[PDB]
């Protein structure tokens, strides 16, 4: 019980943090998101006509 | 294997009643408590102990010693006080009727012969008997008192 609560509670640290760095990357205007953004759209829609 | 000749085994005194309640409520709790309890020596699962353990070699170490020996609450046939006392029993209890029952028998035999059979011939005989016979009824009445 007290592995897997030890185990438990760095997975949840580990994932708040990488939760909080994927908001403040995307916050510092990302020339490489907004690009890849406009060309998904593009392609998503000639394979459904 | 006697509820119903274990409780009748004793004489008219009723000093038995104390002796024979404790022997029998020993043997029934000691019969439940076998059968209650597990047959098997201990699973001791150290497939899952010594990987979740904080400190190394923890798990391992306990379960080599605690599969190996111990010690137990036992002891050993050597204070035999009650097969000591059963021999001793059988001489003063078993062997000394033996006798009173070839004597009652021997005599009561002798006695039923004789009161059917004439008054004369097989009469005198009969009387010293009959002496026997009355004799032995004081006898069976101070047994039992």
């Amino acid at each position: 019980r007290y592995e897997a609560q030890v185990r438990q509670h760095e997975q949840e640290q580990l994932a708040s943090t990488v939760i909080s760095k994927v908001q403040s990357e995307l916050q510092n205007a990302k020339f490489q998101d907004k690009v890849l953004a406009q060309a998904v759209e593009e392609v998503e829609r000639l394979f459904a006509k | 294997l006697d509820w119903t000749k274990i409780v009748s085994k004793l004489g008219l005194s009723g000093q038995t009643a104390a002796a024979l309640t404790s022997f029998k409520k020993r043997n029934d709790e000691a019969k439940r408590i076998l059968f209650e309890l597990k047959q098997q020596p201990s699973n001791v699962d150290f497939a899952f102990y010594k990987s979740t353990l904080k400190n190394t070699a923890i798990v391992d170490k306990i379960q080599s010693d605690v599969s190996k020996f111990t010690p137990s609450k036992a002891n050993l046939s050597k204070q035999l006080n009650l097969i000591e006392s059963f021999e001793a029993k059988a001489l003063e209890n078993a062997k000394e009727t033996e006798s009173v029952v070839l004597a009652e028998l021997t005599d009561l035999e002798k006695t039923l012969e004789n009161i059917e059979s004439x008054x004369x011939x097989x009469x005198x005989x009969x009387x010293x008997x009959x002496x026997x016979x009355x004799x032995x009824x004081x006898x069976x009445x101070x047994x039992x008192x």
